């Protein structure tokens, strides 16, 4: 029996930011979701489709495991037809979704006296985004009618901002690490049936 | 992309810059007042320049979008507001000029010295040393010697720098296309485009002028008893009918009749309520009175105070070698970062300003989902407003019975009735005409009605006349005794605590009829009501983003400032002052001055 890396997706030192976010596949193992469940250390856990009681025993083709980094009023955008400059223009769930959605505090780890900006988010874009769409472009959002030529301008604005996490915030303004299941099933071999 | 579209999007980039610009000016000036050293000195400077650098850069990229081409109103009130130039309509040489100046003042209003004769060593400082004197001392001359001293030998060093801050000032308001300085300060009240929410510049001074007139009366009768009782204390300074020495006021000015207390008291064997015996003898902290504080908002219906507010707060003076500026004060730092500096005590004065500073937490909390640039009270006296009608509620005998700090032993007899409403009308009613009648003057001096030779002259004319008071030293025109106040020459406006005396009665009328509060309108308590909670809550959540006019309507129904609610509060004291003036003399002749 292969146990399924879940303590790396969860337990890693750094996560990525919610325009980069971070997928790893989960394939070919043995999940125990239940651990993660009756474990007190969560404060988000809402699942869309399936039921998080006690379905561990079902199977499904690939496990994808999404994890990035938001503040706390943000948390509700990850969820299926929400809007918000989150769930628009850097992590969008598709209205189908199947799968679940964990969050947790993490002010003791990604905030700092003075600011951690190591985090970043997508302030503005062109068009909404597909589901589980990413984009990590860096071009400069022209906002009026004249073209920026890559640098930054009048109505010619970085896309990208940062957060800034000091431990003073309000909750609503702290960081949460945040991680999708997302659950598969093609009509395909099914090698996640995780117990 | 329209012109209001870019600006929608311009506005997006300003809001989040700003925000964690301003949360880091804040933490600074937060490290600083509670940990006076000289690194958090330079630490609060560069992180002060840089939020002060990214406004006038935004300010400038503001003025490209032209407000004439935006209709949504909640976004020409973000441009509008980023968008005034200030100084900077004037020229680098001009604003230079007029900010050495601004600075001059202010270090002279600080560090002014006076030495007493005979001993050029034993000098005060107006703050403590000439402030002890005009609030304690009973004795003539040395409140005429600290009055005048002020007014000499600091005031006249203020006179030319106030000549050349006069047409700077209305250079700058002209550049601007207002009228004067003064119009200038008129524009925090004006509101334009809302069909029957409009409001005008001039529209202020005739509404100040009319609600004065109502005041007058009831200002007439307290100065009648006022005078009378220090006539009795006085008997060879003060005349039967003439005005007041402005030396005899109780502080520096005459702002505040709150120190006359002790010699016109009605009934001086009915002692205070003064529960700080019973927060001694029930062992109470900083913490408790806080807490405290906390259940009143929350008896209403109000959210209670945040896990970062316990936590970041400083209750409690850091005392020992740490050191920190006690004045209280309430912190809206942004990013749901909120904070109270305050070096409390087991008091009953600081348990009612614990309630008058989380006042203005609460109004934070509640306009915070509000863009940044509306994250402010409706107007300038709303903030301070909705501070003031907190310990109201909180001082009144109904509220400290039910917290069990007062006896249920003891009961409201209509006496020590009287003696509470003189106190407040001391600190409440004689501010009014010295504050209308000081904006009045500057008003005037911008406009341009007073020449340079009759400043002093109008000024005390309008002393006499309006305030009924007068100087007991003749001041020529190298005096500016305005000037000797804190406020005139730190350049700030005035009118805002008059416009806020007739709000905190206003609301605290309608939340008293709201929680169904029956009696006279001074012992009400809004405590456990949350209708009156809910009708104020749709104002401070409002912030900046609606008219003043509009805002003041939630609370109390009416859409201007009205002076009814105050003579409301006060008429059982106006009734026992005409009572006790019927054989007295009621009004003042101007031409009397304590120098024949
Ligand atoms: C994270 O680390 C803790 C401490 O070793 C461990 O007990 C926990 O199981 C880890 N999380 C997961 C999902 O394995
Ligand atoms: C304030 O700064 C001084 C350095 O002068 C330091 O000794 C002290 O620990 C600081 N206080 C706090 C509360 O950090
Ligand atoms: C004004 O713009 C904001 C977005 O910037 C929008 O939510 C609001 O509805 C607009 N108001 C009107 C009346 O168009
Ligand atoms: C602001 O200053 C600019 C000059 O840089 C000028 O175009 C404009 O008239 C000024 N705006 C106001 C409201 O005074
Ligand atoms: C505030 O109220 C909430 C319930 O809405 C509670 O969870 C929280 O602990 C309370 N905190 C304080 C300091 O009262």
């Amino acid at each position: 029996t292969n146990l399924c890396p879940f303590g790396e997706v969860f337990n890693a030192t750094r996560f990525a930011s919610v325009y980069a976010w971070n997928r790893k596949r989960i394939s070919n193992c043995v999940a125990d979701y239940s651990v993660l469940y009756n474990s007190a250390s969560f404060s988000t856990f809402k699942c869309y489709g399936v039921s998080p009681t006690k379905l561990n025993d079902l199977c499904f083709t690939n496990v994808y495991a999404d994890s990035f980094v938001i503040r706390g009023d943000e948390v509700r955008q990850i969820a299926p037809g929400q809007t918000g400059t989150i769930a628009d223009y850097n992590y969008k769930l598709p209205d189908d979704f199947t799968g679940c959605v964990i969050a947790w505090n993490s002010n003791n780890l990604d905030s700092k006296v003075g600011g951690n900006y190591n985090y970043l988010y997508r302030l503005f874009r062109k068009s909404n985004l597909k589901p589980f769409e990413r984009d990590i472009s860096t071009e400069i959002y022209q906002a009026g009618s004249t073209p920026c030529n890559g640098v930054k301008g009048f109505n010619c604005y970085f896309p990208l901002q940062s957060y800034g996490f000091q431990p003073t915030y309000g909750v609503g303004y702290q960081p949460y690490r945040v991680v999708v299941l997302s659950f598969e099933l093609l009509h395909a071999p099914a090698t996640v049936c995780g117990k | 992309s329209t012109i209001e579209e870019q600006a929608k999007t311009f506005l997006d980039k300003f809001n989040h810059e700003a925000e964690d610009l301003f949360y880091q000016s804040s933490l600074a000036s937060w490290n600083y007042n509670t940990n006076i050293t000289e690194e958090n000195v330079q630490n609060m400077n560069n992180a002060g320049d840089k939020w002060s650098a990214f406004l006038k850069e935004q300010s400038t990229l503001a003025q490209m979008y032209p407000l004439q081409e935006i209709q949504n109103l909640t976004v020409k009130l973000q441009l509008q507001a980023l968008q005034q130039n200030g100084s900077s309509v004037l020229s680098e040489d001009k604003s230079k000029r007029l900010n050495t100046i601004l600075n001059t003042m202010s270090t002279i209003y600080s560090t002014g010295k006076v030495c007493n004769p005979d001993n050029p060593q034993e000098c005060l400082l107006l703050e403590p040393g000439l402030n002890e004197i005009m609030a304690n001392s009973l004795d003539y001359n040395e409140r005429l010697w600290a009055w005048e001293s002020w007014r000499s030998e600091v005031g006249k060093q203020l006179r030319p720098l106030y000549e050349e801050y006069v047409v700077l000032k209305n250079e700058m308001a002209r550049a601007n296309h207002y009228e004067d300085y003064g119009d200038y300060w008129r524009g925090d009240y004006e509101v334009n485009g809302v069909d029957g929410y409009d409001y005008s510049r001039g529209q202020l001074i005739e509404d100040v002028e009319h609600t004065f007139e109502e005041i007058k009366p009831l200002y007439e009768h307290l100065h009648a008893y006022v005078r009378a009782k220090l006539m009795n204390a006085y008997p060879s300074y003060i005349s039967p009918i003439g005005c007041l020495p402005a030396h005899l006021l109780g502080d520096m000015w005459g702002r505040f009749w709150t120190n006359l207390y002790s010699l016109t008291v009605p009934f001086g064997q009915k002692p205070n309520i003064d529960v700080t015996d019973a927060m001694v003898d029930q062992a109470w902290d900083a913490q408790r009175i806080f807490k405290e504080a906390e259940k009143f908002f929350v008896s209403v219906g109000l959210p209670n105070m945040t896990q970062g507010f316990w936590e970041n707060s400083m209750l409690t003076d850091p005392g020992n070698v740490q050191k920190a500026v006690c004045h209280p004060t309430a912190w809206d730092l942004g990013k749901g970062d909120f904070r109270i500096l305050m070096c409390t005590k087991v008091t009953m004065d600081d348990f009612l300003t614990a309630h008058h500073e989380m006042g203005h937490i609460q109004y934070d909390m509640a306009y915070a989902a509000q863009p940044f640039l509306l994250r402010n009270g409706a107007n300038e006296g709303f903030h301070e407003a909705v501070g003031e009608i907190m310990s109201l509620s909180a001082a009144t005998p109904k509220h400290l019975k039910s917290i069990g700090l007062l006896s249920p032993d003891f009961q409201e007899d209509n006496e020590t009735e009287i003696n509470f409403l003189l106190k407040q009308a001391l600190t409440i009613v004689g501010t009014l005409p010295f504050t209308y009648m000081l904006e009045k003057w500057r008003w005037m001096v911008f406009k341009g009605e007073i020449p340079k030779d009759q400043w002093m002259k109008k000024w005390w004319e309008m002393k006499r006349e309006i305030v009924g008071v007068v100087e007991p030293v003749p001041h020529d025109e190298t005096y500016c005794d305005p000037a000797s106040l804190f406020h005139v020459s730190n350049d700030y406006s005035f009118i805002r605590y008059y416009t806020r005396t007739l709000y905190q009665f206003q609301f605290q009328e309608a939340l008293c009829q709201a929680a169904k509060h029956e009696g006279p309108l001074h012992k009400c308590d809004i405590s456990n009501s949350t209708e009156a909670g809910q009708k104020l809550f749709n104002m401070l959540r409002l912030g900046k983003s609606e008219p003043w006019t509009l805002a003041l309507e939630n609370v109390v129904g009416a859409k201007n400032m009205n002076v009814r609610p105050l003579l409301n509060y006060f008429e059982p004291l106006f009734t026992w002052l005409k009572d006790q003036n019927k054989n007295s003399f009621v009004g003042w002749s101007t031409d009397w001055s304590p120098y024949a």
